[PDB]
């Protein structure tokens, strides 16, 4: 299939830094890392399917914003 | 070497562990250097950390990852600055214990 199927392993060589909320030569956040960008050379079904891997990287990094922005100002024991 | 020459991603990450050890401890390295507000003259300077830049040529990922370790060098310079300033006799018995 190969010469008849297009797409840009390599994937997987640049995928655990975008995991980990981190810029990536061929991901980058964008707004505040609120969206993430798939970029062009990734045919429909790849990105149809990063798409769901890409949940978990965007959700962490929220967690991740809220965690080092509240962790020594917030004065209520609970929070 | 460049780090520009240098294209392959393995020989990148080991070459910035290899200057980031040194970096930890508070020393400059080939590709990590002091910023250039960094006055060792002053004592305010010396006491909040030295300010490190990453060479431009560095992999965007490794870049980031760099920034967030370079902290530590920073606040373990400041401490050690903090010590041969605060330890004397001028201020007194709760400082010294402390730099303890």
């Amino acid at each position: 299939i190969e010469p008849y199927y297009d797409t840009l392993q390599t994937i997987l060589t640049y995928l655990p830094y975008t995991m980990l909320g981190s810029d990536s030569k061929i991901f980058t956040f964008s707004n505040n890392y609120t969206r993430l960008e798939i970029p062009k050379d990734i045919n429909n079904s790849f990105s149809s399917l990063l798409r769901e891997v890409f949940e978990f990287a965007i959700l962490y990094k929220q967690l991740a914003i809220v965690v080092d922005r509240y962790k020594g100002t917030l004065v209520s024991a609970i929070k | 070497p460049l780090l520009s020459q240098i294209s392959n991603l393995n020989i990148q990450q080991a070459l910035i562990i290899r200057e980031l050890l040194f970096t930890l401890l508070g020393h400059e390295g080939h590709y990590i250097q002091y910023s250039k507000r960094y006055d060792p003259t002053s004592q305010i300077s010396r006491i909040e950390g030295p300010d490190y830049k990453i060479a431009k040529n560095l992999d965007i990922s490794l870049k980031v990852i760099t920034k967030k370790l370079v902290k530590f060098g920073k606040f373990y310079s400041g401490l050690k600055s903090f010590i041969q300033v605060f330890d004397n006799n001028k201020f007194g018995k709760i400082v010294q214990k402390f730099c303890s």
